[PDB]
């Protein structure tokens, strides 16, 4: 029922934490940060650059949330497991992007942008962080003047999409938190770090 | 807690 | 006392809100929408407003946020009146916006577009608010290409400032509403109303 | 609720 959904979901995110981990240390740049400082954007963006690779999936389907290219959930699947909010909330943002048509490139450079632009609590060189923010935005503006030059203000568009994603992840992060204090679900040890950070 | 993510990052 | 500082922040609250809603209403295209979308977008953004006008009041000072032209709070007064974690995350927004030295026709522009693209989960006319946020994005672009051509990303980096101030405002919000249930504080009705809302 | 925005907004 709920509890095997639920597992079944917080291993394929366990997996892709892994991954996540593995592409963050290959952003240009990222890795002249301080250890601290990588762990603390790390541990703010985790959520919303995973809800990021789940709107990305979803992009081909229509009222549906595809976790994995193999577990795609509809609106009464996520019922029946105590997703719907969650489930709504995420499609809020699949409409976004569906709607102006976000490439595979642009997921890549803003799940970038949203690591650097955390605004995490314990950074240590705030310059350090800035300036790594301010390049992967530049990329993203970039890719948009040579790729996109005839809409004109297709950066904004992407940007302004950013405070529900980031509303959307902080929400999912409670969602499963409150899944872990109840003891039901098993959870990995990178998940449940990342979790209860 | 960043056990994991430390060694992750280091590696 | 916190119950008296309370008190005169929230009555500040609801005066603002008297001007936040008439400022609204000659906001280009707004008063087009349905009235319940109208409201929606409100109910939904009226904090972010509120901060960026602290925000905007604040750029005068260090570490000090200025709630009204007559009414700042320093470290040590936001601590005695439990507003410590709020006062210390509206000074990051503070500290990014006096990096950029956003102007006042920027702030009034940004308030705009954070009505607009609130993100509410009850409009009627999703086409029709989608519109009104592509013209006042597209506002500010105008504005940016125009006075600042010289920064060329200036836009984005205003837009970059959004998650936080939308992540703060969440907090505000859940901050007074607890101040609410405690039941020591009065407030307004105006006031209680916006926070009570969904 | 929205009675007294409703009011204010006429
Ligand atoms: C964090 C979560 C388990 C997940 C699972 C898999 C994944 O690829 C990304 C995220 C998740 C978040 C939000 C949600 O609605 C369902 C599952
Ligand atoms: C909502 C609140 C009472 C307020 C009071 C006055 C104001 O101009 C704007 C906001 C407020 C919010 C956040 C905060 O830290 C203090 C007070």
């Amino acid at each position: 029922g709920d509890i095997k959904a639920l597992t079944t979901l917080c291993d394929l995110a366990d997996r892709e934490l892994v991954v996540i981990i593995g592409w963050a240390k290959h952003i240009p740049g990222f890795s002249s940060l301080s250890l601290g400082d990588q762990m603390s954007l790390l541990q703010s963006a985790w959520m919303e650059i995973l809800i990021l690779g789940i709107v990305y999936r979803s992009l081909p389907y229509d009222d549906k949330l595809v976790y994995a290219e193999d577990y795609i959930m509809d609106e009464e699947h996520s019922r029946l497991a105590g997703l719907l909010e969650l489930y709504r909330a995420i499609l809020q943002l699949v409409r976004r992007y569906k709607k102006l048509k976000v490439e595979k490139e642009e997921f890549v450079t803003l799940k970038a942008l949203a690591l650097a632009n955390s605004d995490s609590m314990h950074i240590e060189d705030l310059e350090a962080v800035q300036k790594l923010q301010d390049l992967l935005h530049e990329a993203l503006q970039d890719y948009e003047l040579s790729q996109h030059h005839e809409e004109p203000w297709r950066t904004g568009k992407l940007l302004l999409t950013l405070p529900l994603l980031r509303q959307t992840a902080a929400k999912a992060v409670q969602h499963f938190y409150s899944v872990k204090l109840q003891g039901k679900v098993p959870m990995h040890k990178l998940f449940l770090e990342m979790l209860e950070a | 807690k960043h056990k994991i993510l430390h060694r992750l990052l280091q590696d």
